[PDB]
């Protein structure tokens, strides 16, 4: 398993992130390349 | 699957949020 | 240091935890084992 540390992200991005997230397993891949993205947008 | 999970680092960071990506570590 | 895994927890219950680690960094070790106990309260 592939495991993501984002600790860059604030609570309020992580709760959008995690209710994303949840919302939309399908997507749960493309999102998390996002939140990646966040984890260098937020470093 | 996706699972969230925290990590204890102590520091002033307390613990970090990292999440598991698909089956099992 | 020690790990806690949230599989069985809620999403909102996630977003709480998250603000809760924030709140005081202190607290999070703490907030870890009842955040852990829930995954098994909720399980």
């Amino acid at each position: 398993g592939e495991i993501v540390y984002l600790p860059n992200l604030n609570p309020d991005q992580l709760c959008a992130f995690i209710h994303s997230l949840h919302d939309d397993p399908s997507q749960s891949a493309n999102l998390l390349a996002e939140a990646k993205k966040l984890n260098d947008a937020q470093a | 699957k996706l699972v969230f999970f925290a990590e204890d680092v102590g520091s002033n960071k307390g613990a970090i949020i990292g999440l598991m990506v698909g089956g099992v570590v």
